[PDB]
């Protein structure tokens, strides 16, 4: 996409901004993507952790 | 119709099985898609999901 915006009620307001940012999907290896799918080979990648601390 | 319906009630009934919805990392649902398909070319399209409606 081209924008980002983040979003959360609380009953009278919706709480949104929103940042004009570029943002891409970068894919691994050789071959172009538009998600990854369920079977193929693995290869080494690198991404954010999931860990609370 | 209601048979057609009585034929198609008569002895299915829904599944479970997996479905790479990566949100939450191939998580295993009754809501497996299988083959969707579109060839029509109004833009239509039909899917043959795993659970009965």
């Amino acid at each position: 996409g081209d924008t980002v915006t983040v979003g959360f009620h609380d009953g009278p307001n919706r709480h949104t901004c929103t940042v004009a940012h570029k943002v891409e999907f970068r894919p691994v290896g050789r071959e172009k993507y538009r998600h990854p799918p369920e079977h193929g080979v693995e290869l080494p990648c690198n991404r954010y952790t999931h860990k609370r601390a | 119709d209601l048979d057609t319906h009585f034929t198609q009630y008569k002895l299915a009934r829904p599944y479970i099985a997996d479905c790479p919805n990566c949100g939450h990392s191939r998580c295993d649902s009754p809501i497996a898609i299988e083959e969707v398909r579109g060839d029509a070319h109004a833009g239509v399209i039909r899917i043959q999901t795993s659970a009965m409606f």
